[PDB]
RNA sequence: GGGGGGAACCUGGGGAACUGAAACAUCUCAGUACCCAGAGGAGAGGAAAGAGAAAUCGACUCCCUGAGUAGCGGCGAGCGA
RNA sequence: CUGUUGGGAAGCAGCGCCAGAGAGGGUGAAAGCCCCGUAGGCGAAAGGUGGGGGGAUAGGUGAGGGUACCCGAGUACCCCGUGGUUCGUGGAGCCAUGGGGGAAUCUGGGCGGACCACCGCCUAAGGCUAAGUACUCCGGGUGACCGAUAGCGCACCAGUACCGUGAGGGAAAGGUGAAAAGAACCCCGGGAGGGGAGUGAAAUAGAGCCUGAAACCGUGGGCUUACAAGCAGUCACGGCCCCGAGGGGUUGUGGCGUGCCUAUUGAAGCAUGAGCCGGCGACUCACGGUCGUGGGCGAGCUUAAGCCGUUGAGGCGGAGGCGUAGGGAAACCGAGUCCGAACAGGGCGCAGCGGCCGCAAAGUCCGCGGCCGUGGACCCGAAACCGGGC
RNA sequence: GCUGGGGCUAGGAGUGAAAAGCUAACCGAGCCCGGAGAUAGCUGGUUCUCCCCGAAAUGACUUUAGGGUCAGCCUCAGGCG
RNA sequence: GGAUGACCCCAGGCGGUAGGGGAGCGUUCCCGAUGCCGAUGAAGGCCGACCCGCGAGGGCGGCUGGAGGUAAGGGAAGUGC
RNA sequence: ACCCGGUGAAAUUGAACUGGCCGUGAAGAUGCGGCCUACCCGUGGCAGGACGAAAAGACCCCGUGGAGCUUUACUGCAGCC
């Protein structure tokens, strides 16, 4: 049978134009009152995954 | 349905193969089951017999061996040559075996 | 040339790797699997693309993002595929979505929107949308933009 | 391409021959054998005969050294198998259509 | 007229567990295995109180594609038009 | 058809012949022409079938105006509890319905994902309906399917023998020879068995029968061994025996020397497995994916089901899939986009080789290979769990 | 009290002057066939030849500790020099 | 050096478990094959102190055996205990 | 039980050309070292060794293995209100 897309990956992550893997930064889902504005602001950006853990995730999205 | 026999008791046949190749003889018996014939004076074997009321003193008797039917060919009672057999429909309209060299009946 | 002269090129048909076939093969006994452990077993390990030995996975510690949508699912709206001016240089006269369907430039059931990479060529091109730069370039180059809905 | 090259190979070899018609061959094998001789086919070389004329195919078919084809049946394994290619003009036309 | 039989195939009435979730309970296996009732050379379905956006199509069945898409999901494992 | 070899011609030789037939099986060996067949044709009084061809029959058929009679009831509908759908209570519609309440007949009623309005679609609560689809007890055809431990559990008198109270379990076992010509008869023996004779091309083809490997047991022959300390060998030398400046066999003495496998930090190990021999026995296949590779085409590449043709002949089929553009949760914009008040700053994106030709290449298609995913997924092994029966 | 014949009660069920005793020579849950090739991070086994290279037994995290993910160390192909 | 596996000369490397890579041997089957080897003896079996190959093996010869076997080059696996 | 005639098993078994001591060795050696002792082969006997045989330790730990039992463990169900 043809493979199935891992949906929890599809909902968290994106394969960029060159095949990098990008995600929202972790750590401001909550507990934010005592964090700086610098913490919050930076954590609002996307980041790029380390080569190994990124290569694993692309395999779970084989029809993107 | 039934075994095909191009030869029957007792038309005359040439043995065209084996140790008796070229001999001519009458078809003594046809054994469709084994697909073999018995040709008079051909394929003689020596069989031993026990001393009995049939054969007291005993010793041996001579017997004709069965020959594979393919090894035998009917001779045309018209032209006198060994031939393959054809069939022909008459007016009856029964069918008969006929010589392929000339149109002879083979019965 | 005859049948016995038919050959694959060198490299075209390669032999398979056969394990578990004697000492001298270099693949004997354990069949390149090492000693013991889950991996050596028939059935092997859990999907290494995801599983990490029981700790929360890399993937599952990242936050989800954006609209995923609800039943009854996708909302049917008109879709736009862009095609560049440079892609249009091959044609003469008039170009319309169906033409660029045939030439295998635009995918079916998609609305044409002309974009600006390349040059403009004095064509009468008919689309559902143009980019600002494609509009200028094409008007400037003696072409004739034609708008559909 | 395979179909083109297969024929092209036999041409470069001087082994390709196109024929206009098949004389008096009207279904009897001995007729083909006659015609064969007139065209250089003794049967020291195996031939792939390609024609749409059934009666020619039926004549030539039982031969050990002849393989027979209708032109839509032209295929490269059959081309390579045989030492000589023999095609009706009618056939050569349809072979032309399939390669262009 | 009925009864009973028939290798699989079919419909309907009932309907598990191991297992998977590297524990487990929702979930999975799966409406599967199996039990029962009925059909028949097939069975089911079938001439719109339909589709769902085409200002459109036009009974049903079956294959390909749509598509592992849309979605569903301790949004886990997975399930999946 | 003749010759020749041979037990046997179909082998070899010589001279022919058929072919819409040179598929294949047989015949004493290897046969187009000996046999059975094959190509191409022919055939049913009777029974079955008959979707095709013909014919009958049932059944089918107008337009305005008026009337407001009828248009499927414990039904629609609403609420409670559930099931079905991709939908697990979710904004939860739809279809179905166990309980409760309970209509209307076209100015009627259901649906278009809560609901409302607007705009459309459709006609619930009666029934039937070929074909296209599924299966293989049965018959036939064909195999880069097995060949007696294989192939069905069964090639053989097998669901048997045998095991079990029963449900149920469930084997082993094929081959003389071309032809029985299956060995008259005599001899030893109670018989079995054998020795002669005989048959046969062959009898270590004799029925306890093709081939007849190995473990294993025996007879005969060479070499060798009863003061010798051994993972059994090896290296050296010498003696004896065989074959004919060399080899082979044997081994007296001397030197050296801790089985194999598995598992382990480490085994000769007093750690595992193995009596020995023979045969069976473990990394595969399908579909996806990812790298590499051999080729076809290249801003393009490619078809799936199907249809036509073949009967080991290929073609058609462009639906669809991948690629050609990205950024953004999205609206949206687009070689840019997102964040932002920003023309700031950032994230993620954007740009061949030679003389128009060649050459290469994005990409894509197919073959091959490594590895991954889903399947039992390298083979064997649980204790258990569940269903129906006994 | 013992005993013949004829009967009834059985699998989470019977029966038990109670021993988890007995339910067809192994009962803390019978036997048979099926789901089934259950699952086994465990043990055993894994079959021809030659040539080149050639480890690890660490760190992080882990209901993890004799199993894994990534890193470390090995190997092949392409590129750099 | 010759010019690209033609061979020659010179120099260096070549212990090895897990494991990576490379090159080969053989078994069954298909194309080659309406061919070719085969009763003046197929396969298989028993020998050999002979030949070729590093090796897996491949030849050759004698005996057994009595009807099959299958090349160069390629294809495919129920392929080596 | 022994001897003679008759019939004739078994578990086990890597192969065996299977001595003592002091040592050594994965820590208790017929098999390694040094020494000592020892002609070849049986029969009836005895049980100290071959970590003798038999039973993939029944104790212990380990496995995110199972099963029976408990309860103010969790979550359900029958039953009852
Ligand atoms: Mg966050
Ligand atoms: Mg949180
Ligand atoms: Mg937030
Ligand atoms: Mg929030
Ligand atoms: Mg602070
Ligand atoms: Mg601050
Ligand atoms: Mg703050
Ligand atoms: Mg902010
Ligand atoms: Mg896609
Ligand atoms: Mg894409
Ligand atoms: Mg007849
Ligand atoms: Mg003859
Ligand atoms: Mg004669
Ligand atoms: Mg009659
Ligand atoms: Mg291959
Ligand atoms: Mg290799
Ligand atoms: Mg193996
Ligand atoms: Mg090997
Ligand atoms: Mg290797
Ligand atoms: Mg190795
Ligand atoms: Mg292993
Ligand atoms: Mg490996
Ligand atoms: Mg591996
Ligand atoms: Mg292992
Ligand atoms: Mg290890
Ligand atoms: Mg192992
Ligand atoms: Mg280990
Ligand atoms: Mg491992
Ligand atoms: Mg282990
Ligand atoms: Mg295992
Ligand atoms: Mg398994
Ligand atoms: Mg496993
Ligand atoms: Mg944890
Ligand atoms: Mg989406
Ligand atoms: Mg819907
Ligand atoms: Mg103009
Ligand atoms: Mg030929
Ligand atoms: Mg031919
Ligand atoms: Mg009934
Ligand atoms: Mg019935
Ligand atoms: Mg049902
Ligand atoms: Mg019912
Ligand atoms: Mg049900
Ligand atoms: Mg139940
Ligand atoms: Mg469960
Ligand atoms: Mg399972
Ligand atoms: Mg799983
Ligand atoms: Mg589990
Ligand atoms: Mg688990
Ligand atoms: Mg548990
Ligand atoms: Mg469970
Ligand atoms: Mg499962
Ligand atoms: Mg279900
Ligand atoms: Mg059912
Ligand atoms: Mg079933
Ligand atoms: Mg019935
Ligand atoms: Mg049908
Ligand atoms: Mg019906
Ligand atoms: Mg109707
Ligand atoms: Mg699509
Ligand atoms: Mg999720
Ligand atoms: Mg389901
Ligand atoms: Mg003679
Ligand atoms: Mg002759
Ligand atoms: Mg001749
Ligand atoms: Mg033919
Ligand atoms: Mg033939
Ligand atoms: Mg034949
Ligand atoms: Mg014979
Ligand atoms: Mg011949
Ligand atoms: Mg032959
Ligand atoms: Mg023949
Ligand atoms: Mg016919
Ligand atoms: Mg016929
Ligand atoms: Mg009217
Ligand atoms: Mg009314
Ligand atoms: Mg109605
Ligand atoms: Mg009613
Ligand atoms: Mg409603
Ligand atoms: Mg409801
Ligand atoms: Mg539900
Ligand atoms: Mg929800
Ligand atoms: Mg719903
Ligand atoms: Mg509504
Ligand atoms: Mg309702
Ligand atoms: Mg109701
Ligand atoms: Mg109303
Ligand atoms: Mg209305
Ligand atoms: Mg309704
Ligand atoms: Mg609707
Ligand atoms: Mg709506
Ligand atoms: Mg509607
Ligand atoms: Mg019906
Ligand atoms: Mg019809
Ligand atoms: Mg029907
Ligand atoms: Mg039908
Ligand atoms: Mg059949
Ligand atoms: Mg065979
Ligand atoms: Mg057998
Ligand atoms: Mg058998
Ligand atoms: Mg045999
Ligand atoms: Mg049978
Ligand atoms: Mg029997
Ligand atoms: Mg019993
Ligand atoms: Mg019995
Ligand atoms: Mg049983
Ligand atoms: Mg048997
Ligand atoms: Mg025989
Ligand atoms: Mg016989
Ligand atoms: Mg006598
Ligand atoms: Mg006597
Ligand atoms: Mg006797
Ligand atoms: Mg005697
Ligand atoms: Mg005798
Ligand atoms: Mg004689
Ligand atoms: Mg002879
Ligand atoms: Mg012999
Ligand atoms: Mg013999
Ligand atoms: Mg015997
Ligand atoms: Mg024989
Ligand atoms: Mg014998
Ligand atoms: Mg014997
Ligand atoms: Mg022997
Ligand atoms: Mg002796
Ligand atoms: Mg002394
Ligand atoms: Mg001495
Ligand atoms: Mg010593
Ligand atoms: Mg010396
Ligand atoms: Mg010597
Ligand atoms: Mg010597
Ligand atoms: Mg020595
Ligand atoms: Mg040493
Ligand atoms: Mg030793
Ligand atoms: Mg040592
Ligand atoms: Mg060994
Ligand atoms: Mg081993
Ligand atoms: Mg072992
Ligand atoms: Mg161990
Ligand atoms: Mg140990
Ligand atoms: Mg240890
Ligand atoms: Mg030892
Ligand atoms: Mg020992
Ligand atoms: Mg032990
Ligand atoms: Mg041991
Ligand atoms: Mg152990
Ligand atoms: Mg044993
Ligand atoms: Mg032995
Ligand atoms: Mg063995
Ligand atoms: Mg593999
Ligand atoms: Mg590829
Ligand atoms: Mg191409
Ligand atoms: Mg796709
Ligand atoms: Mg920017
Ligand atoms: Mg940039
Ligand atoms: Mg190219
Ligand atoms: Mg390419
Ligand atoms: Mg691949
Ligand atoms: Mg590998
Ligand atoms: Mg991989
Ligand atoms: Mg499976
Ligand atoms: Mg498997
Ligand atoms: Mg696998
Ligand atoms: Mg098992
Ligand atoms: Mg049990
Ligand atoms: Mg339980
Ligand atoms: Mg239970
Ligand atoms: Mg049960
Ligand atoms: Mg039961
Ligand atoms: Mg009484
Ligand atoms: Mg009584
Ligand atoms: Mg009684
Ligand atoms: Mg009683
Ligand atoms: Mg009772
Ligand atoms: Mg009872
Ligand atoms: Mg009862
Ligand atoms: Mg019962
Ligand atoms: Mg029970
Ligand atoms: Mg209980
Ligand atoms: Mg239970
Ligand atoms: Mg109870
Ligand atoms: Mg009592
Ligand atoms: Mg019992
Ligand atoms: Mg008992
Ligand atoms: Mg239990
Ligand atoms: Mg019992
Ligand atoms: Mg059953
Ligand atoms: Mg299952
Ligand atoms: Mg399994
Ligand atoms: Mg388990
Ligand atoms: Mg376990
Ligand atoms: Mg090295
Ligand atoms: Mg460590
Ligand atoms: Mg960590
Ligand atoms: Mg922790
Ligand atoms: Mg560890
Ligand atoms: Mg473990
Ligand atoms: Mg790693
Ligand atoms: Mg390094
Ligand atoms: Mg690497
Ligand atoms: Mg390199
Ligand atoms: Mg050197
Ligand atoms: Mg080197
Ligand atoms: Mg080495
Ligand atoms: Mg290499
Ligand atoms: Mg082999
Ligand atoms: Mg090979
Ligand atoms: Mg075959
Ligand atoms: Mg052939
Ligand atoms: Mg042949
Ligand atoms: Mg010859
Ligand atoms: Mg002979
Ligand atoms: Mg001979
Ligand atoms: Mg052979
Ligand atoms: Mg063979
Ligand atoms: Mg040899
Ligand atoms: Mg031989
Ligand atoms: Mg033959
Ligand atoms: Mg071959
Ligand atoms: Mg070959
Ligand atoms: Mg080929
Ligand atoms: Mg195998
Ligand atoms: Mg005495
Ligand atoms: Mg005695
Ligand atoms: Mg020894
Ligand atoms: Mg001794
Ligand atoms: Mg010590
Ligand atoms: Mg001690
Ligand atoms: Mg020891
Ligand atoms: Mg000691
Ligand atoms: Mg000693
Ligand atoms: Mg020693
Ligand atoms: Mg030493
Ligand atoms: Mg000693
Ligand atoms: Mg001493
Ligand atoms: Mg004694
Ligand atoms: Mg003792
Ligand atoms: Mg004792
Ligand atoms: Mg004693
Ligand atoms: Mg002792
Ligand atoms: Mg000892
Ligand atoms: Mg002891
Ligand atoms: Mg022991
Ligand atoms: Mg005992
Ligand atoms: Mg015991
Ligand atoms: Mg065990
Ligand atoms: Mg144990
Ligand atoms: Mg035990
Ligand atoms: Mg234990
Ligand atoms: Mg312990
Ligand atoms: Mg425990
Ligand atoms: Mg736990
Ligand atoms: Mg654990
Ligand atoms: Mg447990
Ligand atoms: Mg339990
Ligand atoms: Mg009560
Ligand atoms: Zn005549």
């Amino acid at each position: 049978p043809k493979m199935k897309t891992h949906k929890g990956a599809k909902k968290r992550v994106k394969i960029t134009a060159s095949g990098k893997v990008v995600a929202m930064k972790t750590g401001k889902r909550h507990l934010n009152w005592q964090k700086s504005g610098k913490e919050i602001r930076q954590k609002g950006r996307k980041f790029v995954l380390a080569k190994p853990e990124a290569e694993r995730i692309k395999l779970l999205l084989p029809y993107e | 349905m039934r075994v095909k026999m191009h030869v029957k008791k007792g038309d005359t046949v040439l043995v065209a193969s084996g140790k008796y190749k070229g001999r001519v003889g009458k078809v003594k018996e046809v054994l469709p089951k084994k697909y073999a014939v018995i040709v008079e004076g051909v394929n003689i074997v020596k069989k031993a017999v026990r001393v009995s009321p049939k054969y007291p003193q005993g010793g041996f008797i001579e017997k004709e061996a069965p020959l594979h039917a393919s090894k035998v060919r009917p001779i045309c009672p018209a032209c006198g040559k060994p031939t393959r057999v054809r069939k022909k429909f008459l007016e009856n309209g029964k069918k008969i075996r006929v010589c392929a060299k000339c149109g002879g009946a083979l019965d | 040339m005859k049948l016995s002269d038919l050959r694959p090129n060198p490299g075209a048909n390669k032999r398979r790797k056969r394990v578990g076939r004697g000492p001298g093969s270099g693949h004997g006994k354990t069949a390149t699997r090492g000693h013991k452990g889950q991996k050596s077993r028939s059935g092997g390990l859990k999907d290494p693309r995801r599983f990490e030995g029981g700790r929360s996975t890399t993937l599952m510690r990242l936050p989800k993002r954006g609209m995923q949508g609800q039943v009854p699912g996708e909302i049917k709206r008109p879709r736009y595929q862009g095609v560049n001016l440079k892609d249009l240089a091959r044609f003469e006269g008039e170009v319309t979505p169906e033409l660029l369907v045939r030439a295998g430039l635009l995918k079916k059931g998609y609305r044409l929107k002309i974009l600006g990479e390349g040059e403009a060529k004095p064509l009468k091109v008919v689309a559902h949308a143009f980019s600002k730069s494609a509009l200028e370039k094409l008007k400037a180059a003696g072409g004739e933009p034609v708008l559909l809905e | 391409k395979g179909l083109a090259m297969a024929v092209a190979d036999r041409a470069r070899e001087g082994k390709l021959l196109l024929v206009e018609a098949f004389a008096g061959v009207n279904g009897k094998t001995k007729e083909f054998l006659a015609w064969a001789k007139e065209a250089g086919l003794d049967g020291s070389e195996s031939v792939l005969l390609v024609t749409g004329n059934e009666l020619v195919r039926r004549a030539a078919r039982n031969l050990p050294w002849v393989v027979t084809l209708a032109p839509e049946g032209l295929n490269v394994y059959d081309i390579v198998r045989t030492e000589r290619l023999v095609m009706d003009l009618d056939a050569w036309e349809v072979f032309q259509n399939r390669i262009g």
